């Protein structure tokens, strides 16, 4: 679809 | 502020994630606690960009959501990642 | 599977409840990265229960959102907290 | 409204 797309986010050890 | 803005992954306009990482300031220098951060971006993104938005602060977590399209960011403000997005 | 689970917060039927923790319990055997159990969850419960779902999982997170009624939990599983829900 | 509602979640030390 060109109205919404997945996301996928991950926090990283810093 | 002495924090530093690293947007990690966006599909937004320039302004928009602009204003996030200044609302996220704003939040960040009233609240410690994650929920009230989060509380107080979503409030305002909702009034500025409308409903419905849905934002998470903290330091360890994974997602996968579905937001609109150019209604997506994902950023760190100093140590705190924050997810912003809209969907329905 | 020796997790615990103990359910924080729901809106959403018994049936439902169950399905999620039992969701998240194959997610956490197979996958060990906090995103990839969060698109697991996701996925399932967008073909079981209609999309639109989002999910996040993660050990330091508070979170702010709106979900549609009777489809919200918010749940640990072992030491992993598990925030799914549906809106738009 | 009847159709959604706001939801908070915070994750707690243990």
């Amino acid at each position: 679809s060109t109205l919404y797309k997945n996301a996928a986010t991950q926090t990283e050890r810093r | 502020s002495d924090r530093k803005a690293v947007i990690k992954n966006a599909d937004m306009s320039e302004e928009m994630q602009q204003d996030a990482v200044d609302c996220a300031t704003q939040a960040l220098e009233k609240y410690n606690i994650e929920k009230d951060i989060a509380a107080y971006i979503k409030k305002e993104f909702d009034k500025k960009y409308n409903p419905t938005w849905h934002c998470i602060v903290g330091r360890n977590f994974g997602s996968y959501v579905t937001h609109e399209t150019r209604h997506f960011i994902y950023f760190y403000l100093g140590q705190v990642a924050i997810l912003l997005f809209k969907s329905g």
